[PDB]
């Protein structure tokens, strides 16, 4: 027995979520609260303190903004609570919380002790009646319908590539990379100060990420491409004001392939995921060379996989045909397809009831893993 | 239906209120209620619920 | 209103606007094949 459960596509900056069987995430705001920085002594002016979406992004002026999720590992988990009071909010639910099924998002590679918390909220705090949460690419492929494939998340700054050959993934072939479009936008900050310019602000640089987002592409040939003087287009600010550009526009983003340039032992998204595929078996990698999954909207990038099938002819196989799915609704894939999985007879199975957390909890955890 | 010894009575079933009175405004239309009689309240999981 | 208010006190913008202004003015493709053969 349950109720209409739903789907939080926890985007690493933009938490989504909605209802089963929908189709567009009933709520997309991001991920991090504002506090204002100067008070007051008049009488009559707004409260609260906390805010999150058109409010925070309304006033940004004293809100000073604090992200609490790194990488999934947040800190502020009592902040999140009241995040997710906020996804209570009247204008957001006005529903029950200890009386329906729900679904989230989780991505691999991390620690135990944050799935236990995540119990503990939803299990002490709350009364939820079933829950379960998986591997977010399984949703990327639901969205699909296709048994095998390369699933490459993309974040605010979390990256991982996963195979999966019909609903089975690769635990000894599956890679993570902590870097997505964060520190893009910080090594633009970097840019800026490169060419005199600071916007040390916590909104400031989230203007700065939304500049990033509205005027970044790819290259061709870096070092080769450098050879040529960018004309920059000056953007006016909100505030109208003069923006160059630089090689911003194209060098920045390729800091992804370059974490030595950045500082970090690392090497590229597509060397180590080719890697895995190396680790992979000698004829899977046939079907996933059709089987591309792209996902993720830090992807938005003029020539995206255009430039990643020049890196594809980097890594070159010994001639074999490859194919890469390039969906427009990579964000909104992994909660489709949860809203899928929500819609599915077979969450009985793949439940755990809140009575088994009464039992056992952590050990419900740790043996009814997935 | 004690005295009738009938074991058990007809519970009343918990039918919604809003829904008998559109089912019966409806019925002196002269015709049973549409699709969407209640509008956008079909996308109201609240309702729903 | 306040007009008697008005007529105790000489501190009135009188025949004067209370308003200035600076007038107005006038995708993802898919299908992404690397044929390799
Ligand atoms: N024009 C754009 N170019 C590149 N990235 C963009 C653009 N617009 C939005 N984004 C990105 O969309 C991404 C959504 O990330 P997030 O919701 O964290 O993804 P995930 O669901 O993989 O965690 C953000 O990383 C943001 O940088």
């Amino acid at each position: 027995i349950a109720n209409q459960p739903v789907v939080i596509d926890n985007g690493s900056g933009v938490i989504k979520a909605g209802f089963a069987g929908d189709q567009i995430p009933k709520y997309c705001f991001p991920n991090y609260v504002g506090r204002p920085k100067h008070v007051r002594v008049m009488a009559g002016a707004l409260e609260g303190d906390i805010f999150i979406g058109p409010k925070a992004e309304e006033h940004r002026g004293l809100l000073s903004i604090r992200y609490p999720m790194e990488h999934g590992i947040v800190k502020d988990w009592n902040d999140m609570e009241r995040i997710w009071q906020y996804v209570y909010s009247k204008d957001q639910l006005q529903t029950f919380s200890e009386e329906h099924p729900v679904l989230l998002t989780e991505a691999p590679l991390n620690p135990r002790k944050n799935r236990e918390r995540a119990a503990e909220v939803f299990f002490e705090t709350f009364n939820v009646p079933a829950l379960f949460i998986s591997m977010q690419a399984v949703l990327s492929l639901y969205a699909t319908g296709r048994t095998t494939g390369v699933v490459l998340d993309s974040g605010d700054g979390v990256t991982h590539a996963v195979p999966i050959y019909e609903g089975f993934a690769m635990p000894h072939s599956i890679m993570r990379i902590d870097i997505a479009g964060r520190d893009v936008s910080r090594f633009l900050r970097l840019y800026l100060r490169k060419e005199g310019y600071d916007f040390h602000s916590s909104s400031e640089f989230e203007i700065v990420k939304a500049i990033k987002e509205r005027a970044c592409y790819l290259s061709i040939n870096p070092q080769k491409d450098e050879t040529l003087e960018t004309e920059k287009a000056q953007y006016y600010l909100p505030d109208g004001s003069t923006i160059e550009i630089g090689p911003s526009r194209f060098r920045a983003p390729e800091l992804l392939f370059r974490p030595d340039l950045i500082g970090e032992e690392s090497e590229g998204i597509h060397e180590v995921l080719v890697f895995a595929i190396q680790k992979s078996d000698m004829d899977l990698r046939r079907t996933l060379f059709s089987n591309i999954v792209l996902s993720g909207g830090s992807t938005l990038f003029k020539g995206f996989g255009d430039r990643l099938l020049s890196e594809v002819k980097k890594l070159a196989p010994k001639d074999v045909k490859i194919r890469i799915s390039a969906p427009q609704e990579r964000l909104y894939s992994t909660w489709i397809g949860g809203s899928i999985l929500a819609s599915l007879d077979t969450f009985k199975k793949m439940w755990v009831s809140k009575k088994e957390y009464e039992e056992d909890g952590a050990r419900s955890i740790h043996r009814k893993t997935f | 239906h004690l005295q009738q010894n009938i074991e058990i009575p007809e519970i009343s079933l918990p039918i919604h209120p809003m829904i008998t009175n559109v089912a019966k405004q409806c019925y002196e239309r002269g015709e049973k209620p549409k699709v969407t009689d209640f509008g956008d309240k079909v996308e109201d999981p609240t309702f729903l619920n | 209103m306040a007009d008697p208010k008005y007529a105790d006190l000489p501190g009135i913008a009188r025949n004067e606007p209370d308003v200035y202004e600076t007038s107005d003015l006038p995708s993802t493709s898919v299908e992404h094949i690397i044929v390799n053969p």
